[PDB]
């Protein structure tokens, strides 16, 4: 499974690599992103492709002994990824899985006011004889939000449905979160408040049936 | 220099033989090594096998019982072919290009050393969901604006109702339109369907300038333009 | 004896040379045992059949260990003869090992002697002045082995990496057996290199000189050994402390006509029995560290056929 | 619990004396060979 990782933005980090070597060993670093496309940092120890910064390095066994640290200089916020660490060694045969996956987090990122936007039910979905609101959460950082909804006054706490909080380009966050409700009870309520808690500030949106 | 590009179903039945194919653009395919990974949801990322230059293939001792890799040669193309797919095979596939290395530690007479390999090139990737389910197509629902900040900037989106399979993909104005753009990760409601948003945020002076949000699901085959308007 | 391989994981070729034994042993007190495990060369136990196996020496003889302070590397010795007595030196560089001396001189002792325990390869030996020189009985007869002597000794290095460890385990009261722990670091092969142009120089003034008994235009050739005991197809010595055999098909394995270095793979013993009395056998404590020595290979023991064939050995 | 052991037996191996002969010390006098004396 995945371990975690904290390090400052701009200082130095060494990744430590799991079940260390017993003989010579050409090991790899790939970095991945969830659901992009995995990029390798390091095929061989001290080798690396071109068109990777000078910023990633790995650690070369010149004598036995020597532990495999991915060392990042200069950490931002886009190194922030999943690391595999695949391991080859004399000792043993063919390794199939590769190292345990690293969760590099970059700290102190400035924290960002959620920018949100309430939908109401539109004409060609109410149509269906359905509604569904829609509570949409961009640019906000850190990715810990709670989402409430009002009618009124009185909290819904029923047909909510919200996603977990997932990175867009911005390096920010983005989030939604649906209301399923019957148009009549939409109509009956005079208007619909949604609520996003973000660390100790809260913002709400409300809209009503025109 | 190497471009890849994956293309599969996104869905199959189970016990079926999952198919998926990685085009490549950059060279040719019988001078560099190949092969396929798999990320599934919750556990990390599984090497599952691999095929050579010279026409050889390796697999994953736990999927080798299921598992087959080819190469084509008059297309610039590798297939994968999986057979008695179940629950677990449910994954987003990379195919990558490969070097052998060989790491040497002693006397080349002896033995004393061992081929490594590392992957440089990666593709994109093709998600692949296994269920028993059917497909089922997008329903698209204009969201009008609010007449929502003070004045200028504004939102406006489109609403992907339930369907099934992810993904979907979302443009505007056949791609003419990319400024504040937003589109948000899809949820699985209770019915086990997926319903995404896409968001636009546009000035309030350019408010008609006809914003057409085309959406595509490819299980579907499913290609729907939708217009908005307050 | 519970055995099993130590998973070189690579193919599986050299897992047996090299083996981990584990077994129930007596401690010091009588009513109370122990169960220990150790690292066994390929060439110290034979199977029962599972993996059941059981030390060679116990269907043959009995067996004891070296006390591990006496050091088998061998010293100069002086051999001397009492009062009304003297030794005889021949001092001919020609000498054929037999016949009259015309040149003798006389001595009390004799010059510091090495007793290297070696096989088709004299190590650390007495080098020829000039020339190299053959001696046998009846170099006629093919079952009288050949001395070669050397005057340009050709070095060795022989070499065994493999890290290994001592552990100390209490047999009886007083009594504390020393087994292989582990290997620390790579699993490699012990092997001696030599110098590859060094040997054809030497082999070459070897043969000048065996076609002064046998013709210039008589072709012989070499090979490696015609079989018997292990002691006698290979090359046996004693490094560091523990016991080398080497195969030596890569030194004798050329055919010489009328007008960079190579390596030999070893082996490693420490079960070993006396070469005259079988039903005594010694194990060598093993060596910490890796193993590594360097000799002077000045002599020869080989052996005719009945052109001509000539195959080392001599046990 | 009870238990024991001698306390030569993780340390050396154990012999009774005979119980014949006797360790009480008798006079002992010390010479030297023809040609050598004592002073
Ligand atoms: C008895 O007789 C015996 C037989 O005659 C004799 O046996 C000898 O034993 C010794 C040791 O016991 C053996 O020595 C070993 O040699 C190994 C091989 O070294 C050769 O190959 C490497 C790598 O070559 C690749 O890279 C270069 C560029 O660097 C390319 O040009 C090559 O083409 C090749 O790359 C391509 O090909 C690969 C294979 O197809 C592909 O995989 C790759 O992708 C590419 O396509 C060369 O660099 C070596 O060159 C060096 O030596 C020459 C002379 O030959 C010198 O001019 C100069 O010094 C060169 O630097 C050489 O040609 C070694 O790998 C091995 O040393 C490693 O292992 C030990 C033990 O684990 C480590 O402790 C040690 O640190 C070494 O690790 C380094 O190297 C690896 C490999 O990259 C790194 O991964 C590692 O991190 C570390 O790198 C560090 O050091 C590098 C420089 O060394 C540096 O560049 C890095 O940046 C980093 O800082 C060991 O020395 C010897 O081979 C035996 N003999 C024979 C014939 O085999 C025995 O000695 C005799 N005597 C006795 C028993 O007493
Ligand atoms: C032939 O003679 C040579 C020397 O005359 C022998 O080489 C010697 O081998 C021994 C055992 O390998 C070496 O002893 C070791 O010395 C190192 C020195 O650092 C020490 O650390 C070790 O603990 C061990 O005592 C010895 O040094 C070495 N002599 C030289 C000059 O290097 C060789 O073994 C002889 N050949 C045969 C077959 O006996
Ligand atoms: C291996 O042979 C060489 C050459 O005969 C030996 O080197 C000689 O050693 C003697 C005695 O130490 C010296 O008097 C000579 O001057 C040396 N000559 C040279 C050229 O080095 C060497 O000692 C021999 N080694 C062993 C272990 O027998
Ligand atoms: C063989 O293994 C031993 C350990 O089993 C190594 O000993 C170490 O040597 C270094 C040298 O600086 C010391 O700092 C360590 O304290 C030693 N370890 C112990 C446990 O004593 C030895 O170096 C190894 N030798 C080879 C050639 O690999
Ligand atoms: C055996 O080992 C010795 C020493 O490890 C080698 O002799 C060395 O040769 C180099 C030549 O490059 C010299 O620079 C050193 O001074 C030599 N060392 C000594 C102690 O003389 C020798 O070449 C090796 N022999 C073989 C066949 O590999
Ligand atoms: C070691 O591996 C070899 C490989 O064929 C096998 O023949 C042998 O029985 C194995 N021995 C043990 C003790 O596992
Ligand atoms: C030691 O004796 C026990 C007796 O129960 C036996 O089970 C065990 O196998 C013995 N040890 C070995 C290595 O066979
Ligand atoms: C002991 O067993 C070995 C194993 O092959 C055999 O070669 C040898 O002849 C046996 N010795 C006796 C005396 O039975
Ligand atoms: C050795 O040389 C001497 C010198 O004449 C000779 O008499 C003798 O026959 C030779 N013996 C052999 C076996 O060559
Ligand atoms: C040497 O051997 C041959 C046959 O092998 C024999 O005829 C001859 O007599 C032997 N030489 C001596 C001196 O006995
Ligand atoms: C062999 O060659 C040598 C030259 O060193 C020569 O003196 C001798 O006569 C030759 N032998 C024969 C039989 O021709
Ligand atoms: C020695 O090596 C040669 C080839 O290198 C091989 O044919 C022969 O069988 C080997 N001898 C032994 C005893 O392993
Ligand atoms: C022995 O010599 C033959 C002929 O040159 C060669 O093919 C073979 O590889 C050699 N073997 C060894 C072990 O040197
Ligand atoms: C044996 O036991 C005694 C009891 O204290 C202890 O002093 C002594 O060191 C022990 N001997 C050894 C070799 O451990």
């Amino acid at each position: 499974y995945v371990s975690p990782l904290s390090v400052a933005l701009g200082e130095t980090a060494r990744i430590s690599c799991g079940r260390q070597a017993l003989g010579s060993r050409a090991v790899q670093w790939y970095q991945h992103k969830p659901g992009q496309a995995p990029i390798l940092l390091i095929y061989n120890n001290q080798d690396r492709p071109s068109g990777i910064p000078e910023r990633f390095s790995g650690t070369p066994d010149i004598n036995f002994g020597t532990t495999a640290t991915l060392t990042i200089s200069g950490v931002e916020v886009g190194d922030e990824a999943d690391y595999y660490c695949h391991m080859w060694d004399s000792r043993s045969g063919f390794s199939w899985s590769f190292g345990g996956a690293t969760r590099l987090t970059v700290l102190s990122q400035p924290k960002a006011a959620p920018s949100v936007t309430l939908f109401p039910p539109s004409s060609e979905e109410l149509q269906a004889n359905k509604a569904t609101l829609v509570c949409l959460i961009s640019d906000f950082y850190p990715g810990a939000v709670t989402v409430a909804w009002k009618a009124d006054s009185s909290p819904v706490k029923a047909g909510v449905e919200t996603t977990t909080p997932s990175k867009q380009s911005n390096n920010k966050y983005a989030a939604s979160s649906y209301l399923s409700l019957t148009p009549e009870q939409w109509k009956s309520h005079k208007s619909y408040s949604c609520q996003v808690t973000h660390e100790g500030s809260t913002v709400e949106k409300t809209v009503a049936p025109t | 220099q190497v471009q890849l590009q994956e293309s599969g179903p996104g869905l199959v039945r189970p016990s079926e033989t999952l198919s998926v194919t990685c085009i490549v653009s950059g060279g040719s395919i019988s001078n560099y090594y190949w092969t396929w990974i798999r990320q599934s949801p919750g556990k990390g990322l599984e090497w599952i096998g691999y095929i050579s230059d010279r026409e050889t293939t390796t697999y994953n001792p736990s999927l080798n019982s299921r598992a087959v890799i080819s190469r084509d040669t008059s297309k610039n193309q590798l297939s994968l072919q999986l057979r008695s797919v179940t629950t677990a095979d449910t994954a987003i596939y990379f195919c990558a290009t490969a070097r052998r290395g060989q790491r040497i530690y002693g006397v080349v007479s002896f033995g004393e050393f061992f081929y490594y390999y590392y992957m440089d090139v990666w593709g994109k990737g093709t998600a692949v969901t296994v269920s028993s389910a059917s497909t089922k197509g997008p329903s698209v629902f204009p969201l009008a604006p609010s007449s929502s900040t003070s004045g200028g900037t504004a939102a406006l989106g489109c609403l992907v109702k339930d369907y099934f399979p992810e993904p979907v993909t979302v443009s505007w104005n056949s791609g003419a339109l990319t400024s504040g753009v937003h589109t948000f990760p899809a949820v699985l409601q209770s019915s086990g369907l997926y319903s995404l948003s896409s968001v636009v945020t546009v000035p309030s002076s350019s408010l008609t300038q006809t914003y057409i949000c085309n959406v595509n699901h490819k299980p579907s085959n499913t290609k729907v333009d939708k217009k908005v308007e307050p | 004896l519970q055995c099993t391989n130590v998973t070189n994981n690579i193919t599986d070729d050299m897992r047996g040379e090299l083996k981990n034994c584990s077994f129930n042993m007596t401690t010091e007190l009588r009513d109370k045992k122990q169960k220990v495990y150790s690292l066994f060369y390929r060439l110290d136990v034979v199977q029962i059949n599972n993996k059941e196996y059981r030390l060679i020496n116990c269907n043959t003889s009995a067996i004891t260990q070296a006390c591990p302070k006496v050091s088998f590397e061998p010293i100069p010795i002086h051999y001397c003869a009492p009062a009304g007595f003297a030794i005889l030196k021949c001092k001919d560089k020609k000498f054929n090992g037999t016949g009259p001396c015309p040149s003798v001189s006389t001595v009390q002792c004799t010059h510091g002697i090495k007793p290297v325990v070696s096989t088709q390869l004299l190590l650390n030996g007495s080098l020829a002045e000039e020339e190299v020189i053959i001696r046998s009985e009846n170099i006629t007869n093919n079952a009288k082995n050949i001395l070669v002597q050397l005057n340009t000794p050709v070095q060795i290095n022989c070499t065994r990496p493999n890290n290994n460890t001592v552990k100390s385990i209490r047999i009886g009261p007083g009594q504390w057996f020393y087994y292989t722990g582990d290997i620390i670091g790579d699993i490699r092969q012990a092997h001696c290199n030599v110098s590859k142009a060094t040997w054809n120089e030497t082999l070459g003034k070897v043969v000048k000189q065996l076609r002064k008994h046998f013709g210039n235009n008589t072709i012989i050739r070499f090979a490696n050994s015609s079989g018997g005991d292990l002691e006698v197809t290979t090359h046996s010595f004693n490094c560091g402390g523990e016991f080398f055999y080497c195969n030596t098909s890569g030194l004798f394995n050329s055919t010489w006509i009328s007008n960079d270095s190579i390596t030999l793979p070893c082996r490693i013993k420490q079960i070993i029995n006396m070469w005259q009395r079988i039903g005594q056998a010694m194990y060598a404590p093993p060596i910490q560290g890796v193993i590594r020595c360097v000799s002077n290979i000045t002599g020869l023991i080989l052996t005719r056929d009945g052109t001509e064939t000539f195959r080392p050995g001599g046990g």
